[PDB]
RNA sequence: GAGUGGCGCGGACGCUACGCCGCGACGAGUAGGAGGGCCGCUGCGGUGAGCCUUGAAGCCUAGGGCGCGGGCCCGGGUGGAG
RNA sequence: CGCGUCCCCCGCGAGCGCACGGGGUCGGCGGCGAUGUCGGCUACCCACCCGACCCGUCUUGAAACACGGACCAAGGAGUCUAACACGUGCGCGAGUCGGGGGCUACGAAAGCCGCCGUGGCGCAAUGAAGGUGAAGGCCGGCGCCGCCGGCCGAGGUGGGAUCCCGAGGCCUUCCAGUCCGCCGAGGGCGCACCACCGGCCCGUCUCGCCCGCCGCGCCGGGGAGGUGGAGCACGAGCGCACGUG
């Protein structure tokens, strides 16, 4: 029930939210592995550019 | 080389000593004259008196132009226009005194409050134990006690009432500055009136205490006082 | 910090500041914006007045990039080009006029809020306000127009 | 202050070497504990 | 009993800063000092403004402190600023000043230094003038803030111009039922 | 940047330029002074009237 | 479960403690209800006050010039009253020097 | 030192506070090098401590 | 400054001791020992300290040198004094008024070595 | 206020300026709000050259006390590793 | 209560001392003290006088013949996330922010990028939309001209903390006479902010002429006066933290 002038506001969390939230402990073990297999792809590329 | 700062500061000090005497001698000679003026306003009302009954007529003495208002009944279970004015007569606490000045303008206002109040036409001896015993200036919003007269030159001195015998004259005699004298004195705390009250509810004519006590407050004064 | 918050001072009172008369019941008024035309009215009226109706036309598949016209106001036209330009240009004795392409430093529309400094330029934008235009003629310069 | 003294730099023996550093303007920056 | 209402007896503004920066609060202790001691009502002024919150001593602009330095018979003046002195880019020629801020901006420090102009911080001023003689005492706006816009008469009561507080602004976020004499009524 | 460029506020609060530009130090402390009567201190009433 | 319809009770104590505000009565009231007639005329008499300016501005030194040769062509006891010039800091420093030199 | 004596760190027998040691320092693999470095800087007490 | 790392040392320095409503200092040259602007004996330029001797008699009056104020190992001067009483506490005095060294410290430096002097005196 | 003119080597206390001092008035309180806690619990970063098998925590206590109170500190007993 | 001087009516003397004088001192004393005595306020028990109904709760009203509670231990109830608003703290500031990505034991941290600001939010609004999109005056070339140029150029009134000037004046057996400071009649510039009055932008309506031109048109642009707008009128925002709702 709206207090008195404030935003008008429609949260989308309707739906079973909780069982689908992705959370985001993984960034830094991502950001390594990624970063491990750059490193790994371009070793095995020994002259060619590492881009691409 | 210092000795004509030694002399000098001891000159200063000098000028501010003989500067207090001519203080204290005016302080001293405007009482003495006040002594001679209180005589001569109470014995003109008595040769007044006198001459009119030796010719057989009458001497209505002038209807009394100074007030002393005490508040007798409490804080609890009071009317919105009786808090107003005993709030504008600075009568917020019971056994609260003030000076008030008898006009058309302020005798509405002492009937409005009739039942919560006790007054009458205070005495010259009811205004001088009420100003040296109970007597307190407000002093920068503060209460603070008449123990000097300076506190009262401070104050007051720019309407010439530079010592407590010039505030005593000014409320009695109400003076051209008796409003500024007036709301410098703090409403006097007096205590409860020893021996007791006849009755706080009912007006004093039907035996009570409330209403006006034409000579009669200054009974209660010494009381309470 | 849990212990900076109000709970904590609200140990050993009773309501926890929710009303001994009035309890902190669920949801009573109804949940979210329950009764904007009802219960809420005064506050959906008082607060968000043009909440309830329609007005204007639907556009369907509308892509933002299409409308997409950053404004840059007169007042702010020289601040697009290094300083070192407005020196050089009011110094230099030709009447020559350095050449301010507004499309370069990310904006299309130019505008004409403030006062233009006295010297010659040639705003090179996509779009031009009429009065934008008057001011950098009035100064004495040109408006070119690009795509 | 604005001044930056004269910072000696010590060898391995723990004495002073001839070799000195102006103090770095970082150790003359405001100091919030805040 | 005495009939008082306690209700307004504590009077509610700033003793001191809510700050726990230490060069401010060594500011305040050199204003503490200047104010109750100097009889200039200028430092009571200066005191009481390092006090007060980041949006009651808003930023002013370093176009206002050309404009009303520029005002007659202010020429060879320190323009006092108890907030932060920003730069205006929309001003293109700035005189020398003489400028006391806690804080003036990187871009305004090199716009100011560059026109021959001096900045002091208020130890500087003190020393310079410790009654606060030969100053211009400025503020920024304090109405300045989005934050104002908000206030005042609701909207939605008639002669209200005070924005809402609308999640996105479009022709569908509330323009119809309040607002138009075809949706209803019109305030 | 510095807030202020001279933290020292020994040095700066003793310097000649803001010393010339103070009033006095009021150092003498006023404690409260008890009331005496009219009619029973003598002297406390000379000193009144 | 019939209940209390109407009172007005505790209203007159309630409206009284934060006082019953007089309107910030405020100079120069706006010019909202005021007749368009009459609102488009004073608009325009505000409009042309620069026509005449050099007559005002003017005829304000002709009014000086009036007062330039205005002001160019212009030019309770005894005791109680000697105490009281005495007792005061700056009439009584002689009157008070003359007390000290007295006593030599 | 003001400062860093008040955070505990014993460095009254310390030549200098802003304590600035060799680029051989670099270079040192052993830890009695190590050990032996901070009894003649006489940062040592800090280690005891 | 002393008065800016006075507002960094004030609450949170490790030689603070808060407890029964008191609060000290443990600091090195604090003669009053307490939590103090004026007795913190690390923030000045100018610092009297006054201990107990390297042996059993005596007091060791610390000087702070006006020179290396980064330099801790220099920074202070110990002078021993084991005299009799009265002549401890002259040279104390001379130290702080006749070099006019921190001289608002004169009297607790005094009061100190005078406290230092007793505790060093065999027990009836 | 300032410039040219007519012997004995001495003096309490203070000022954690977030401190210290002075003066005045005042003090009901539900729902409720706010503030300050050197009130208390458990963990983490710092810190106290902290404490502790010459006895930690816990517990008991007609013991000695402190604080307006939340609480706390000491004594004595028990206990055995924090 | 010297007198050197002024005319109507006829600038510092030295001592001492007493005290109804800015909150109590005594330069007065006397008892008692080792196995029965002293002190110990609190705490243990007991007695007596006065007061004194049982808490929690809903309630206009509870000791209630309203409900829950036999007793004790331990557990046990405004949380976390998202959004939003406002307040406050900090950084930078017409900007601001890497948060995603990338680069280089504690470290899954920290540090760095700038041709990684893509992008967000702010810097411009208004209209349903096509769209449009935020000061002018004066002096001349042809008492009034479409446009030639010229120069100063972002309002006005009122109240406004602060500052600015300073008629006069604040003392040494005099009187000139500066420098330093300070007070102040009166006079000003006036911050923020408030009210009012103008102006500008957008929508819309009314009246009304006059410009423009690669395509002279059911074209384009301008004016005056009302009116709708969450605008302009020498920026305040952004990020972060905390509080409250």
């Amino acid at each position: 029930a709206p207090s008195r002038n404030g935003m008008i506001l429609k949260p989308h969390f309707h739906k079973d939210w909780q069982r689908r939230v992705a959370t985001w402990f993984n960034q830094p073990a991502r950001k390594i592995r990624r970063r491990k297999a750059r490193q790994a792809r371009a070793r095995r590329i020994a002259p060619r550019p590492a881009a691409g | 080389n210092f000795a004509e700062l030694k002399i000098k500061r001891l000159r200063k000090k000098f000028a501010q000593k003989m500067l207090r005497k001519a203080r204290r001698k005016l302080i001293y000679e405007k009482a003495k004259h006040y002594h001679k003026e209180y005589r001569q306003m109470y014995r003109t009302e008595i040769r007044m008196a006198r001459m009119a009954r030796k010719a057989g007529n009458f001497y209505v003495p002038a209807e009394p132009k100074l007030a002393f208002v005490i508040r007798i009944r409490g804080i609890n279970g009071v009317s919105p226009k009786v808090r107003k004015v005993l709030q504008l007569l600075r009568l917020r606490q019971i056994f609260n005194g003030t000076f008030v000045k008898l006009n058309k303008a302020s005798i509405n206002m002492l009937r409005i409050v009739e039942p919560y109040i006790a007054w009458g036409y205070p005495n010259l001896k009811s205004v001088n134990e009420l100003i040296y015993k109970r007597g307190y200036g407000k002093i920068n919003k503060k209460r603070i006690a008449l123990t000097d007269n300076t506190l009262i030159a401070r104050s007051l001195g720019k309407y010439n009432i530079i010592c407590m015998e010039d505030l005593i004259h000014e409320i009695y005699t109400v003076g051209k500055h008796f409003k500024e004298a007036n709301n410098f004195l703090w409403p006097f705390k007096l205590s409860s009136p020893r021996g007791g009250m006849k009755k706080k509810t009912t007006h004093f004519v039907e035996g009570g205490d409330a209403g006006n006590r034409e000579d009669q407050i200054n009974r209660l004064i010494r009381r309470m006082n | 910090p849990s212990r900076l918050r109000k709970t904590r001072k609200l140990r050993g009172h009773v309501s926890h500041g929710h009303g001994r008369i009035g309890k902190h019941r669920k949801h009573p008024g109804g949940r979210g914006n329950a009764g904007g035309m009802h219960h809420h009215r005064i506050n959906f009226d008082k607060y968000h007045p043009g909440y309830f109706g329609k007005v204007g036309m639907r556009h369907y598949h509308l892509k933002r990039n299409q409308s997409f016209c950053p404004t840059v106001n007169l007042d702010k036209l020289w601040t697009l080009v290094s300083e070192q330009t407005r020196v050089n240009a009011a110094k230099n004795k030709t009447g020559a006029a350095p050449i301010i392409d507004v499309v370069r430093s990310g904006y299309y529309k130019v505008l004409g809020k403030g006062k233009l400094p006295k010297q010659p330029v040639i705003v090179k934008a996509k779009f031009f306000s009429r009065r934008a235009e008057e001011k950098i003629k009035g100064v004495g310069g040109a408006c070119v127009l690009v795509a | 202050a604005c001044a930056r003294p004269l910072i000696s730099v010590y060898s391995e023996k723990g004495e002073s070497s001839g070799k000195n550093v102006t103090l770095p303007a970082v150790f003359k920056a405001p100091i919030r504990p805040d | 009993g005495v009939d008082i209402l306690h209700n307004k007896d504590r009077k509610v503004w700033r003793k001191e800063p809510k700050s726990q920066d230490m060069y401010l609060r060594l500011l305040v202790k050199l204003y503490r000092f200047l104010a109750r001691h100097t009889n200039s009502t200028f430092n009571q002024v200066v005191l009481k403004r390092l006090f007060m919150s980041r949006t009651k001593r808003p930023p002013l602009s370093l176009s206002r402190v050309i404009r009303k330095m520029k005002l007659p018979d202010r020429e060879n003046k320190t323009a006092v600023v108890v907030g932060t002195i920003t730069d205006d880019v929309r001003v293109q020629e700035v005189p020398k000043l003489k400028v006391c801020a806690l804080r003036v901006t990187s871009r305004a420090h090199s716009r100011i230094l560059k026109a021959e102009g001096k900045i002091l911080t208020f130890h500087q001023l003190a020393l310079d003038s410790p009654k606060g003689r030969g100053t211009v005492l400025l503020s920024g706006p304090r109405k300045g803030r989005e934050v104002y816009q908000h206030f005042g008469k609701a909207p939605g009561t008639p002669h209200s111009h005070t924005k809402p507080y609308v999640r996105s602004k479009g022709r569908k976020f509330e323009r119809a039922r309040g607002r138009r004499a075809s949706w209803g009524y019109k305030n | 940047m510095h807030k202020m460029l001279n933290t020292d506020l020994s040095r700066i609060l003793k310097s000649p330029e803001i010393q010339r530009a103070l009033r006095a130090p009021r150092k003498k402390i006023h404690r409260r002074v008890l009331k005496k009567n009219p009619l029973k201190n003598l002297r406390i009433m000379l000193k009144l009237n | 479960a019939k209940s209390k319809n109407h009172t007005t009770h505790n209203q007159s104590r309630k409206w009284h403690r934060n006082g019953i505000k007089k309107p910030r009565s405020q100079r120069y009231e706006s010019l909202k209800g005021v007749d368009p007639k009459f609102l488009r005329n004073m608009r325009f008499a505000k409009k042309h006050n620069k026509k005449g300016l050099k007559k005002m501005q003017a005829n304000n030194a002709k009014a000086m010039a009036a007062r330039a040769e205005a002001i160019k062509a212009l030019v309770v006891s005894r005791k109680l009253h000697r105490l009281a010039y005495i007792a005061h800091p700056k009439l009584g420093r002689r009157a008070r020097a003359r007390i000290a030199r007295g006593l030599r | 030192p003001a400062l860093v004596m008040s955070k505990g760190h014993r460095i009254e027998e310390v030549p200098e506070l802003p304590l600035v040691v060799e680029d051989k320092v670099e270079g040192y693999k052993k830890t009695k090098e190590a050990v032996l470095l901070l009894k003649k800087l006489k940062a040592w007490n800090d280690i005891k401590k | 400054s002393a008065h800016l790392q006075w507002m960094v040392v004030r609450n949170c320095s490790s030689f603070l001791i808060k407890r029964n409503k008191q609060t000290y200092s443990t600091e090195p040259n604090n003669l009053k020992a307490r939590n103090s602007f004026r007795y913190n004996g690390l923030i000045h330029r100018k610092t009297v300290g006054v201990e107990p001797a390297a042996d059993g008699k005596g007091v060791v009056v610390v000087m702070k040198r006006r020179s290396g104020q980064r330099k801790p190992a220099t920074s202070y001067v110990r002078t021993t004094i084991n005299k009799n009483a009265r002549a401890t506490l002259s040279s104390i005095r001379h130290m702080i008024r006749k070099n006019k060294y921190h001289p608002d410290l004169r009297m607790a430096a005094i009061r100190r070595a005078s406290a230092i002097l007793r505790s060093q005196k065999p027990v009836m």
